[PDB]
C-alpha cells in the first residue's frame, strides 16, 4: 500500500465501514494453531 | 534413516504409503537438516501443507 492506497483503506475503516455500521461491528482474530490442525485433520489421506 | 522417519511421525505420523509421495520423498532430506534445532513442530506441518498445495495445481 502507497500514499494513494494506504489512504484509502483508512477512508473505508474511518468512514464507510463505520458510518454504516453504525457502532455495531466487532473485530478480532481467529486462533492461529487450530486452523493448522484443521488442515492437518484434512491432510493425512493422500490418496488421488 | 532413523532421523528422516522419526521426523516423519513427528510431522503427522504419516504412513510410509504417504511418505512414498513425491513432495515427501523430496522433502523429508531437508527436513533432515532441521528440526534437530529448537525450531518447530507446526511450521513442519504447514510447510508440508503449502508445498502439497503447490504442486496439485491442475
Amino acid at each position: 500500500p502507497s500514499n494513494e492506497n494506504t489512504i484509502l483503506s483508512k477512508i473505508f475503516y474511518f468512514c464507510v465501514l463505520p458510518a454504516l455500521s453504525n457502532n455495531k461491528a466487532c473485530g478480532a482474530g481467529v486462533n492461529v494453531k487450530e486452523l493448522v490442525l484443521d488442515l492437518f485433520y484434512t491432510e493425512p489421506f493422500i490418496c488421488p | 534413516e532413523k532421523k528422516k522417519q522419526q521426523m516423519l511421525t513427528g510431522v503427522l505420523g504419516l504412513q510410509p504409503t504417504m511418505a512414498n509421495h513425491p513432495v515427501l520423498g523430496v522433502f523429508l532430506p531437508k527436513y533432515a537438516k532441521q528440526n534437530g534445532g529448537n525450531v518447530d513442530k507446526t511450521a513442519f506441518r504447514l510447510d508440508l501443507i503449502r508445498m502439497l498445495a503447490l504442486h496439485r495445481l491442475n
